[PDB]
Formats: structure tokens, sequence, C-alpha cells
């Protein structure tokens, strides 16, 4: 039950950490590598963002995850 | 109770960050 102000900020923050910490780089490696082995027309996209969603959550440094779970709590409970 | 709900927020914002990349 969020102040939609905070939502905008949480979204801006996640992006800033994920750039810094190399998460951005590694996800683009993964996609480029998957597509290179698949074929582009060959792929069935979302047969694709679905496949890697497990891997991407688990690539998140536990330090990043903790700061995020910090603010998400300080919001969901006011 | 909010526990499960905090996990839905984080997981939704994160799946939305993957698409972020994915579009460009």
């Amino acid at each position: 039950t969020l102040r939609s102000q905070d939502k905008a900020a949480l979204k801006e923050l996640l992006h800033t950490r994920l750039v810094e910490c190399g998460w951005h780089k590694d996800i683009k490696e993964m996609i480029r590598n998957i597509i290179m082995e698949r074929g582009v027309d060959n792929i069935n996209r979302d047969q694709l963002a679905a496949q890697i969603v497990p891997q991407a959550r688990a690539l998140v440094p536990e330090v990043v995850k903790n700061e995020m779970m910090l603010r998400v709590h300080a919001a969901l409970d006011k | 109770s909010l526990d499960e709900a905090a996990n839905y927020l984080y997981q939704s914002l994160l799946d939305d960050a993957v698409v972020g990349i994915f579009n460009e």
C-alpha cells in the first residue's frame, strides 16, 4: 500500500546499484551469449526472459539485496 | 504478512529491470 512517490525512487535506486555492481554487464553478456547460440528468428521471445529470470535474481550481490529489502520495509510499513 | 508482500515488490521491480536491458 505504497506512496507512488516511493515506488518511483525504489525503481530509480535499483537501477543505480545494478549499473554500479556489474549486474547490468552480466545480464547483457547472458542475453548476447544465449542469442548467439540460439539464432534470433529461431528464438520465441519470453521463451527467453522467462528462462533467465531465475538466474538474474540469484546473480544479485547479497549487499544490494539487503539495502533494497531495507527501503521496501520502510514503505510497506510506514 | 508484509514479508511475502516485500518479496513481491522486490521481485517485480527486478523482473522489470531485466526487461529494461531487454528492450534496447
